[PDB]
RNA sequence: CGGGAAACCAGAGUAUGGUUGUGAAACUUAAAGGAAUUGACGGAAGGGCACCACC
RNA sequence: AGGAAUUCCCAGUAAGUGCGGGUCAUAAGCUUGCGUUGAUUAAGUCCCUGCCCUUUACACACCGCCCGU
């Protein structure tokens, strides 16, 4: 969705992303990007920026 | 009592005794 | 990738990351009382 | 009435854009009014027109208004005339929206509370202004709990964009009463720098001249680019000894966004700052404190 | 292009004699400047 | 009329840094124990107002 | 078809319905726009619960001293 993405394959649990909240994410592009919050309907996606 | 910072101030009321119009043309002189 | 990997494998790898952002203020008490000791000063000397 | 507000932005942005040029041409008329003062050398910068700028500095007098300031003109009726002020909320509020909508009626003095329907925010607008409403407030909330405001100036002014943090409601404590409802003191601290005061501003013309003896203080302490809302009330028990007493909401604010135009806007006004979190640096910076 | 790239670096470089050798020339000027601090009031 | 250097004799501004220029607590929130022709309160009445009250 | 208590609400308002966007903050079973249909009662008092003030511009007319420590 425009800026926002959600992305899959980083982590396999909603407790992993807890961890690395905040953390500075990045593209092959070299776009910056920051993790945002944990998603639920697969098992460790979640929402970035 | 300083001469310098004195000796401005009796120079400006004496050129306003001259007039207005003697009071401009003195002081483009100055500048 | 996360296929490798075990399940909740990095829970205790202790890795090292940066954060985007500064987090959010926590309030407490203390921040409370000091907070109260500006304004108090500010009545005292009506410094409005 | 829509010619005449177009032709007063044209106004307001024309003498925004030359505001730079006259405190430039300001700046170099006082060094050279040193220069005469002190006999002294005219700088070299001022040693060709010297004799034009010596002409203005008798032509310049108490009686003319002076340079002009972008914020002077957006707070034109500061001092002299109470603000009114106006709160609305996103369409199809939640039930404890409403309730902290509520509330934010009985802080603002002479503030008045309307029903969001299906009104669109072009048309909110052009009510507001008709009816001569100085500040438009909008309020968004997310499950229940308020998280973002609004902030606009009517008259072409400033529009300042806030996220709230930890809010706490007078409707969440029991048994608290009934508020003063008196013109309030005004507390700022924490902001000083350029953009710091520039906040400030904004929060301050909310707000009604008080008076002296006055018991309702209201505070805004800025902390690491949060600032607080605190709301109390003081009696002197004795010379020296002050007690306090909390009363109404108690929330943080954190500001990401001023536009030059107002909310209805948003496609043309321009940003005058914003917040860049993606910046290499943006971690370890702050920007309301010097 | 590239011409008028070559050309622009020889003008920084030109400007830099021009001030230096202006320098040694503008303090007699600025001596001269000082005969007319005395004198400004007398005319 | 002769010479005058290709002669003759033997300067200010900013900015950024430095250097300097016998006890009031161990004790005390009773104005270290005030000021006042100038200070500190109480009651009653009147004028307004509210989807923090009524109908 | 959701007791006792309790909250909110005056006109395109209450309520119903669909269709988009994710906009450098926030937001994913959530956030914000835009349109469609569109009501009952009320336009006044200080009785309860409270709040803000007062009781020292001489047209006509009206009116003729708040109290206490
Ligand atoms: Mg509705
Ligand atoms: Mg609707
Ligand atoms: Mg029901
Ligand atoms: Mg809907």
């Amino acid at each position: 969705f425009k800026n926002t993405s959600f992305i899959k394959g980083m982590f396999n649990s909603a407790l992993e992303v807890a961890k690395f909240e905040g953390a500075v994410i990045r593209t092959v592009s070299g776009i910056r990007g920051q993790i945002k919050k944990a998603l639920r309907a697969p098992e460790g996606a979640f929402r970035a920026s | 009592f300083n001469l310098e910072k004195a000796r401005l101030e009796v120079h400006r009321f004496g050129i306003t005794g001259y007039g207005k119009g003697k009071e401009r043309i003195l002081e483009q002189e100055r500048a | 990738t996360a296929q490798k990997r075990p399940e909740n494998s990095l829970l205790e790898e202790t890795l090292h990351f940066d954060h985007a952002v500064r987090m959010a203020p926590v309030i407490t008490e203390e921040t409370t009382l000091q907070l109260e000791d500006i304004i108090k000063q500010r009545i005292r000397d009506q410094a409005w | 009435m829509l010619r005449r507000e177009a032709r007063l932005r044209r106004e307001y942005l024309y003498r925004k854009a030359r505001e730079e040029a006259q405190r430039s041409a300001q700046e170099r008329k006082e060094r050279l009014r040193r220069a005469l003062e002190e006999n002294r050398l005219i700088p070299t910068e001022l040693r060709r027109e010297a004799l034009a700028l010596q002409g203005s500095l008798e032509f310049d007098d108490a009686g003319g208004e002076g340079v002009t300031s972008h914020v002077d003109d957006e707070y034109r009726w500061a001092g002299v005339e109470d603000p009114k002020v106006m709160i609305t909320t996103s369409r199809d509020p939640s039930s404890r929206l409403k309730m902290f909508a509520k509330e934010l009626k009985l802080v603002f003095p002479g503030a008045q509370r309307m029903n969001r329907g299906r009104h669109e925010v072009g048309a909110l607008v052009r009510a507001c202004k008709a009816n001569g409403v100085t500040d438009l407030l909008v309020v968004h909330e997310h499950r229940g709990t308020p998280v973002g405001l609004i902030v606009s100036h009517l008259p072409f002014g400033p529009t300042a964009y806030f996220t709230l943090c930890n809010v706490v409601m007078r409707h969440d404590i029991p048994d608290l009463g009934t508020m003063s409802e008196a013109k309030p003191h005004l507390i700022t601290h924490g902001f000083s720098s350029r953009l710091g005061k520039r906040v400030s501003d904004i929060l301050r013309y909310l707000f009604p001249v008080p008076k002296d003896d006055s018991h309702r203080v209201i505070t805004f302490a800025n902390q690491d680019d949060y600032i607080s809302f605190r709301h109390h009330v003081y009696k002197k028990t004795d010379h020296r000894n002050v007690e306090l007493t909390e009363v109404g909401p108690r929330f943080e604010l954190k500001l990401y966004m001023i536009r030059l135009g107002t909310l209805e806007q948003e496609a043309t006004a321009d940003v005058e700052w914003r917040w860049h979190p993606y910046t290499n640096t943006a971690r370890k910076r702050v920007f309301l404190s010097t | 292009k590239e011409h008028f790239r070559a050309k622009q670096k020889e003008e920084e470089e030109k400007l830099k004699r021009q001030k230096d050798l202006r320098k040694k020339l503008f303090r007699i000027q600025g001596q001269k400047e000082r005969r007319n601090q005395k004198s400004s009031l007398k005319g």
